[PDB]
RNA sequence: AAUUCUUCA
RNA sequence: CAAGGAUAGCACCGGUGAUUGGAGUUAAGUCGUAACAAGGUACCCCUACGAGAACGUGGGGGUGGAUCA
RNA sequence: AUUGGGCGUAAAGCAAGCGCAGGCGGAUUGAAAAGUCUGGUGUUAAAGGCAGCUGCUUAACAGUUGUAUGCAUUGGAAAC
RNA sequence: CAGCUAGUUGGUGGGGUAACGGCCUACCAAGGCAAUGACGUGUAGCUAUGCUGAGAAGUAGAAUAGCCACAAUGGGACUG
């Protein structure tokens, strides 16, 4: 996350959990600027699934974003 | 200039010294060494108070002070403005600059906020070389 | 014609008794449309010197054309050990030069051109360097005539 | 035909060509003679074929080893030179190389710049068409 | 090995010590201060496997391998014959 | 500063009025010289590029009421993109809220409009604003919080105020729109664009 | 053999 | 293995140091007047000696010298 | 002082010479590709520099999209 | 700042480490780096960058972030 005070902008990124917040990452996924919950999160929709299939666990808030856009249904059935 | 020499002999810059060497050094107490942080100003104590005549083109009777700073250096400095409030080992604060009437003197005195207070009756340019504004 | 003047000196010859104070003036004249000239004169009084300078400048005019409002190549004014570099400018950005050269190149009728002085800053030799730099140039029609080509391709 | 006068190269035909042509232009001379190489005939051809010079003849002898060359200068009546100046860039004491994207134009590109490419010595813009770089030998205006 | 083909052509100087040869390599580049073309020579001590021999005066090739000893990180593959 | 507080003091020295001629027209003695103890001919002492360039700068930035750092920001903004600098600068200096309200006929002086806008008695595209900083783009509507209908200054302005050509408005409904960009010849021509623009070499 | 001519423009 | 401890001897870099050598800069300070003209003994350069100094002289070299030529 | 200076009188040609190393260097021809030319592949974190766009009463700013530059590897031609 | 270099360079057996390896060890050796600048000394965390500049670049390595090192100073080892 990085942005202005009183107006945060948290970019959703998949990265190892042993590095500090908003530090160096590997690949970019998307961003969230909180002013609405209908259409404010956008992802490439391919690299995220590649990361989740090559070994990854979504961050706590990221599950809602994956559920809002409708990606979980194709995910679980892909695994089993 | 033949380039076959410049590879074997690189060029050098002059990088002339600063206008103030004394205002750069600082001194600690840790088996003191010499370091410089390009200080804008330094605190010191005066030891000598007197007067001296200027050079050829003009004539006056100025006033100078021999101040030892927080470092081991002792340096001359110029007292600006009307009046005089230096009384033979009172703490002082220096300021950069340069004068032309007194050779060997390159430091003015910040007059107004110390045991030395800048004189009144000076209202134009009273911020520089401090002087408290009268209330009206 | 706009008849703008530039830096004037204060000179005096020396004889028996005082000194003969008689300063000189230099001036540039131009119609801002292609015809320009310069002159230098001397006299005892201001109006007489100014008038003589205007006369000697205006009789000795010379012609120069305007290519899209600027120069299309670089010239290096080289006279009296005083270089000055002129580099082409786009369709328009605003005039950029030194004061004396600013007047010189504005009174010629140019829109904007890249100008930078080198060496000394003496106005008279500076003006002369600007002159021989701007004059000794050549036109695309000139190379079209001398080369075996109709139009520059 | 029987030049009758001994001549020799300067240190390098590249600089010698420009120096001799500049001296001929300054002194208002007609022709000069200089040691000929395949680089020399190539450069003379590619510079004359752009209207900046005139007929040039390469001159060899009974043997196949001794070659020279003399070139006619481009001129117009009243003797005003077509060439307005030369300045060599690549030097025997300093090699210079330039890629395609940074080949400078001749003061607006109006003139001609000679670039020695990997396959042929030939002028600036028609080399920019093929994007083939090389070294710049001389600015002629 | 699988690494990039190290092109380290140079005049091998001496195999003064057994199964070890010292070769100098010459590299030309553009000096980033005056754009002048300049060369440097650098020494490298490499291991000779034994099935192929490198001799004095040759201009040989050098490739990278696992470290065998101190400042010996390379091995020889091709040897250009003498002159 | 936001406001100097004196307007005649500069129209005297600079020699040209804030408005058409109505401010410096006559009030007991018509004068066209510099004020103070120096009523005297001063036109052949400091005539040079820098002097009149500074004079034109000062004239312009007291015509538009803006300070110098605000205009430096404006010039930095207009320098970013392509376009003739003089035209864009003269177009953006007219694109302030107070000056547009003046030109609409809703205020008899630009400074009154500047005070009113900061006082929040005008709507910017159905939204309130107290910062006269935005540049007015075409296709925008303006209304003055029609509660202002009883204000005597606004009805006095709308009585017979000068309607500007480049703007459209209805005074009986206090509703206006900014349709077209200003031309060079439609605005006060006392400012020499080349001289004022050429003064700026620091950026 | 042969000398010096007080600072300030 | 060994941080350290003790001992003794080399290497490098500072601070200060009685006394002294000169250096620069200063309203009108004391001796002579060396140089700028042929500066009134041409000057200058190198070198050696000598004098309170200005510098003098000896040897070699140049005109960056004057008129008569 | 590479783009961008000079060594007669303004600072600067060593008193002169012999010259190892280094640097520079006549013409033909083939090869080689070390430089030099050049297609492709990979890479040069993000932010920021820059160019458009969106939002905070608007610039400040925040976000988003794109943006050069160097380097390795591989394939091609040989004027110098 | 003209020599530096003695586990220093190389070989074979063995041990040790996550692994190559003088990392260590038994023996044999006598090498290796240096005017294309080691060694000695002086100052310095490096980089993306910030400022300036048209640029080649001069300069500060703010904040921020990538990497490295440190935890009163000098050492040692366990746990995992």
């Amino acid at each position: 996350r990085m942005g202005r005070v009183h107006y945060p902008t948290y970019r959703i990124v998949a990265v190892d959990s042993r590095v500090k917040r908003d530090g160096k990452y590997i690949a970019l996924i998307g961003h969230l600027n909180p002013a609405l919950k209908e259409n404010k999160c956008k992802i490439d929709e391919a690299v995220a699934l590649e990361w989740l299939n090559k070994g990854a666990k979504p961050t706590d808030t990221v599950r809602s974003l994956f559920s809002q856009t409708g990606l979980w249904k194709k995910f679980v059935e892909s695994k089993k | 200039a033949t380039i076959a020499q410049l590879i074997r002999k690189p060029r050098k810059k002059k990088k002339v010294k600063s206008k103030s060497p004394a205002l750069h050094y600082n001194l600690n107490l840790l088996n003191k060494k010499v370091t410089n942080v390009y200080s804008p100003l330094k605190r010191g104590v005066c030891t000598r108070v007197g007067t001296m005549t200027p050079k050829k083109p003009n004539s006056a009777l100025r006033k100078y002070a021999k101040v030892r700073l927080t470092n081991g250096f002792e340096v001359l400095t110029y007292i600006p403005g009307e009046g005089h409030n230096l009384q033979e080992h009172s703490v002082t604060l220096l300021r950069g600059g340069r004068v032309k009437d007194l050779p060997g003197v390159r430091y003015h005195i910040v007059r107004g906020t110390l045991d030395t207070v800048g004189v009144e009756k000076r209202r134009q340019q009273r911020s520089a070389y401090g002087a408290k504004k009268p209330k009206a | 014609f706009e008849e703008r003047i530039v830096k004037l000196k204060r000179i005096s010859k020396t004889t028996k008794g005082g000194r003969n104070m008689r300063f000189s003036v230099l001036v540039v004249v131009g119609n801002r449309k292609g015809k320009i000239g310069y002159g230098i004169a001397k006299a005892l009084e201001v109006p007489n010197a100014i008038k003589k300078a205007i006369k000697a400048a205006h009789n000795s005019l010379h012609t120069i054309e305007i290519h899209k409002g600027s120069i299309y190549h670089e010239v290096i004014g080289r006279s009296g050990a005083s270089r000055v570099l002129l580099k082409p400018a786009p369709q328009g950005t605003g005039i950029i030069a030194g004061g004396a050269i600013r007047a010189i190149i504005e009174l010629a009728g140019y829109s904007d051109i890249y100008t930078k002085n080198l060496g000394r800053n003496t106005p008279i030799n500076m003006i002369h360097a600007t002159m021989d730099g701007i004059l000794k140039q050549l036109s695309p029609r000139r190379v079209a005539i001398l080369r075996n080509k109709n139009l520059n391709e | 035909i029987t030049t009758t006068k001994p001549i020799k190269a300067h240190f390098d035909p590249v600089a010698d060509l420009l120096t001799k042509i500049n001296n001929a232009r300054k002194a208002k001379l007609m022709t000069v003679t200089t040691i000929a190489s395949k680089l020399k005939i190539a450069i003379l051809e590619i510079l004359v074929k752009e209207g900046y010079l005139a007929n040039f003849q390469v001159l060899e002898n009974k043997s196949k080893t001794k070659r020279i060359v003399t070139f006619n200068l481009k001129y117009t009546q009243r003797r005003i030179p077509s060439i307005n100046g030369v300045k060599q860039i690549s030097k025997p004491g300093l090699r210079i190389y330039r890629p395609f994207e940074k080949l400078p134009l001749v003061l607006n590109g109006l003139g001609i710049a000679i670039i020695s490419t990997s396959d042929g010595v030939m002028t600036d813009k028609v080399a920019r068409l093929k994007k083939i770089g090389g070294e710049i030998l001389a600015y002629v205006w | 090995k699988r690494n990039q083909r190290k092109v380290l052509i140079g005049i091998v100087k001496s195999t003064k010590n057994a199964k070890t040869a010292t070769v100098q390599v010459e590299s030309r580049f553009k000096h980033p201060l005056y754009h002048k073309s300049v060369v440097r020579h650098k020494k490298y001590q490499a291991h000779n496997e034994g099935e192929v021999l490198a001799k004095d005066g040759d201009k040989v090739q050098i490739v990278e391998t696992r470290p065998l000893s101190a400042t010996k990180r390379f091995r020889i593959a091709k040897i250009i014959e003498r002159a | 500063m936001k406001y100097t507080g004196s307007i005649f003091k500069r129209s005297r020295r600079l020699g040209f009025s804030l408005l058409e001629n109505n401010k410096e027209f006559s009030k007991g003695k018509k004068r066209k010289t510099i004020p103070g103890q120096h009523g005297n001919r001063f036109r052949s002492s400091t005539m040079s590029g820098y002097a009149q360039q500074l004079q034109e700068k000062q004239r312009m930035q007291y015509m538009y009421g803006i300070t110098d750092k605000q205009f430096r920001r404006l010039f930095r903004l207009v320098l970013k993109q392509r376009g003739n600098l003089a035209v864009n600068l003269f177009r953006v200096l007219e694109s302030r809220l107070d000056n547009i309200v003046y030109r609409m006929g809703f205020a008899p002086t630009r400074r009154s409009a500047r005070q009113l806008v900061n006082h929040g008695h005008v709507l910017l595209n159905d939204r309130t604003v107290d910062t006269p900083s935005i540049i007015l783009n075409p296709g925008d509507k303006v209304r003055l919080k029609a509660k202002t209908i009883k204000i005597p200054i606004v009805k006095a302005a709308s009585e017979s105020g000068v309607v500007s050509p480049f703007v459209e408005t209805n005074n009986k409904t206090f509703e206006g729109t900014y349709v077209r960009f200003p031309e060079r010849s439609e605005l006060p021509a006392g400012i020499n664009e080349s001289y004022v623009v050429e003064w700026y070499k620091r950026l």
